[PDB]
RNA sequence: GUGGCGUUCAGCCACCCGAGAUUGAGCAAUAACAGGUCUGUGAUGCCCUUAGAUGUCCGGGGCUGCACGCGCGCUACACUGACUGGCUCAGCGUGUGCCUACCCUACGCCGGCAGGCGCGGGUAACCCGUUGAACCCCAUUCGUGAUGGGGAUCGGGGAUUGCAAUUAUUCCCCAUGAACGAGGAAUUCCCAGUAAGUGCGGGUCAUAAGCUUGCGUUGAUUAAGUCCCUGCCCUUUGUACACACCGCC
RNA sequence: AAGGGCACCACCAGGAGUGGAGCCUGCGGCUUAAUUUGACCAACACGGGAAACCUCACCCGGCCCGGACACGGACAGGAUUGACAGAUUGAUAGCUCUUUCUCGAUUCCGUGGGUGGUGGUGCAUGGCCGUUCUUAGUUGGUGGAGCGAUUUGUCUGGUUAAUU
């Protein structure tokens, strides 16, 4: 009954529509965007983020600082 | 031809008086030389409560206690004829364990 | 639950081979004794037979920190259609001595 | 969760870590002899294990 | 052969299994005038028989309740596949112990009787 | 058994012979109690609370804080003693743990001490262990002085347990040296291996006993009675009591 | 009130004391964000309660669902699950916030309804214990006495630790 901040409200996922990490050209054209991850466990598999510098990947959690 | 060990452990002396008994002339009938029943001390285990299931009360203790009989015999047999010899007398009380010669 | 499809499987087949599976009552512990080999912990196996008991498809019993657990005859039938069996595979309760 | 700082308190020795195999309780302990169960538990079973209130 | 347990410490172990198993299996054949056990220990099969009445209800539907009871007890207490077996026998003159009639005083309760 | 008293009944007292002429406990009726426990329980009724939870977890704190009052204790007020050295005897009992990590420890070496590092034995009448326990005993110093009695308070240092020791875990060392000269009104236990002195196990225990539960050890004074005090049992009797004298009025 | 008998939780005869001092510890009181709480001969080194953490309830903060099942939505055009970095935080709680990756039908969102609780009431109860009460006490059947509640048996006396 102290209430000091009164809500501490929950993350919600942005819920982004589509998948599209791919492109498409000259009808029919392979061109990833993002990098793959060089793991075992998702060689070829997953893809590494794109942040302001960096690529991530979610699975392994290993990043590389994109200096 | 070995010098084999049994050890005998119960918690009622009526129940292994018996089964011990039935060890020596089970085997004074099958003519081997048999040294007797030796009795080791026995071992009372004293768990003491204070009766109550809450504190209040006169204070008043609960004195358990299990005592445990251990006999053992020892044999001058093969280990053979020893088997037939072991498994006519189990009287669930009684927990025979026969140990090895050499050691 | 949480509980992933490859942490459910693996309890519910070893529930159904034997028609019995015994779980101890705490949350906290790395792995379940019995199982111990797809890294299923106790807290799953305790969460996944609340939802066979509310279902009727299993009964319980806990005796001093053991829950037990008993296939009726509506888990057997259950068992045969979600881990997708042929209609004639029992549990070994039902056959394995006369 | 999360599983870093769930059961992170480390569950060794002392009386936290020791619960009577009846009731579940840490309180009122008998751990001789390998009992591990609590002193009221005990005056339950203390004939089905096998002690006798002699004297 | 694995690890060797004190005297004092495996009678301890041993007759507190037994009082395990009579208060579970005073849950499971609660209505079948139950009455104790009697559990014969060796180093082979160990056969642990029944004493309740209603024999009719601790054999199963063709031995079905006495073959899930003896599976709960290889995988709880530590037995090898195989080994344990429960029995079902039949105590005379039922009213003459009380641990059956205490339960069946119990149900005449449970059921609505005065 | 013998003698004595007794209705010569039930029995009692003395005595002989004997290990012993009443060893200590355990169990324990009827009828009760608004006695204690829902904080022993997957014993449980109704009620309350249930996701910003009284569920559960994590981090920190508290349960231990102090003008004071009271209860159980420990150590004392010393010479029937402290001190130092030598000598010399016990009995109960525990010990590697399903989860569970945490066992009792010999011996050898390093350190003043607490302790450390190596090598073993013991799941135990097997090893610790012949449990070299303390008081006591024998010899020295002390000398009636708040003294070499008493060891509270307090600073600095050294280790051990642990994830973590500060609000000091415990232990060791060197210092600090407080009241206390045998206790007011009260009042509590106890009669034989008993009181009391004196240490050792067990429980709690990672660390640990001024507690308790057991064990030995040295070992008495007094008493073999009574109903005066505090109560209890039976009978007669009185009652305006029955919520029963904390009554009623 | 009278007559019997009894007990070192009563006394006599005594012994060691306690009450005094220091500290240990348990309660009341005060104080405190909290100093969690039960109990007042038969409470007060009692809850086997010697609590550093855990125990742990209590205090101040922060996650987590370990909210079964049913019904309706939401949804493979991904219901939802995790997470490195910066900031943020007591914290290597992705706890929130930026940032995007990842997970794949298990969850999620509502209506019901469980479930958990060292929450309340021991004056709603079970069980267990203590005490009345360590003394010798208690009850039926048949018969007798009574209108009856009840009484005799279960006793004048002697005896015994004892309705022996
Ligand atoms: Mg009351
Ligand atoms: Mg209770
Ligand atoms: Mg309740
Ligand atoms: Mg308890
Ligand atoms: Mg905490
Ligand atoms: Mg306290
Ligand atoms: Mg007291
Ligand atoms: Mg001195
Ligand atoms: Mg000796
Ligand atoms: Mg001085
Ligand atoms: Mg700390
Ligand atoms: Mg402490
Ligand atoms: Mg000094
Ligand atoms: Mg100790
Ligand atoms: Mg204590
Ligand atoms: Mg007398
Ligand atoms: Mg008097
Ligand atoms: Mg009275
Ligand atoms: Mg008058
Ligand atoms: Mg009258
Ligand atoms: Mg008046
Ligand atoms: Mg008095
Ligand atoms: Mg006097
Ligand atoms: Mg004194
Ligand atoms: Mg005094
Ligand atoms: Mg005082
Ligand atoms: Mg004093
Ligand atoms: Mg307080
Ligand atoms: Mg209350
Ligand atoms: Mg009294
Ligand atoms: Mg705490
Ligand atoms: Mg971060
Ligand atoms: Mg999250
Ligand atoms: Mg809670
Ligand atoms: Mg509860
Ligand atoms: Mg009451
Ligand atoms: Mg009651
Ligand atoms: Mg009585
Ligand atoms: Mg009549
Ligand atoms: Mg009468
Ligand atoms: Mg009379
Ligand atoms: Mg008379
Ligand atoms: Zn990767
Ligand atoms: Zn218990």
């Amino acid at each position: 009954y102290t209430t000091p901040k009164k809500n501490k409200h929950k993350r919600k996922k942005v819920k982004l529509a589509v998948l599209k990490y791919y492109k498409v050209d000259e009808n029919g054209k392979i061109s990833r965007l993002r990098r793959e991850c060089p793991s075992d466990e998702c060689g070829a598999g997953v893809f590494m983020a794109s942040h302001f510098d960096r690529h991530y990947c979610g699975k392994c959690c290993l990043t590389y600082c994109f200096n | 031809i070995h010098r084999i060990r049994i050890t005998l452990t119960s918690r009622n002396v009526k129940s292994l008086e018996k089964v011990c008994a039935d060890l020596i002339r089970g085997a004074k009938e099958k003519n081997l030389k048999v040294k007797g029943p030796v009795r080791m001390p026995t071992k009372t285990l004293r768990i003491t409560t204070r009766k109550t299931p809450c504190g209040e009360g006169s204070k008043t203790w609960d004195r358990f206690q299990m005592r445990i009989h251990k006999r053992l015999i020892d044999l001058h047999s093969p280990s053979e004829i020893v088997k037939q010899i072991t498994s006519i007398s189990i009287e669930p009380g009684v927990e025979v364990e026969v140990t090895i010669a050499d050691a | 639950m949480l509980m992933p499809k490859k942490n459910r499987i693996a309890i519910y087949e070893l529930l159904f081979k034997e028609g019995v599976m015994v779980a101890k009552k705490d949350v906290h512990m790395p792995k379940h004794p019995e199982l111990a080999d797809k890294n299923v912990p106790n807290l799953h196996v305790m969460k996944a037979m609340q939802s066979l008991k509310s279902r009727g498809y299993v009964k319980e019993q806990f005796a001093w920190r053991h829950f037990y657990w008993y296939l009726t005859n509506e888990g057997i039938q259950y068992l045969r259609d979600y881990l997708h069996l042929p209609p004639e595979i029992v549990p070994a309760t039902l056959r394995r001595s006369r | 969760g999360h599983q870093q700082l769930y059961w992170s308190h480390p569950r060794k020795f002392g009386q936290g870590s020791r619960s009577c195999r009846v009731c579940s309780n840490r309180h009122g302990l008998i751990r001789k002899y390998g009992l591990n169960m609590c002193r009221q538990c005990f005056r339950q079973y203390a004939k089905d294990i096998g002690f006798i209130k002699l004297d | 052969m694995a690890v060797q347990i004190s005297k004092k410490r495996k009678f301890v172990a041993d007759g507190i299994f037994k009082a395990e198993l009579n208060e579970f299996l005073t849950r499971e054949l609660a209505e079948d005038g139950y009455s104790g056990v009697e559990v014969r220990v060796t180093p082979t099969r160990t056969e642990i028989i029944i004493l309740a009445t209603r024999t009719q209800n601790v054999l199963g539907e063709k031995g079905r309740r006495i073959r899930e009871l003896t599976a709960v007890v290889q995988k709880r207490f530590g037995f090898p596949e195989g080994s344990v077996e429960l029995y079902a026998e039949k105590v005379a003159t039922r009213g003459l112990c009380a641990i059956a009639q205490a339960e069946s005083l119990r149900y005449k309760l449970l059921g609505g009787l005065a």
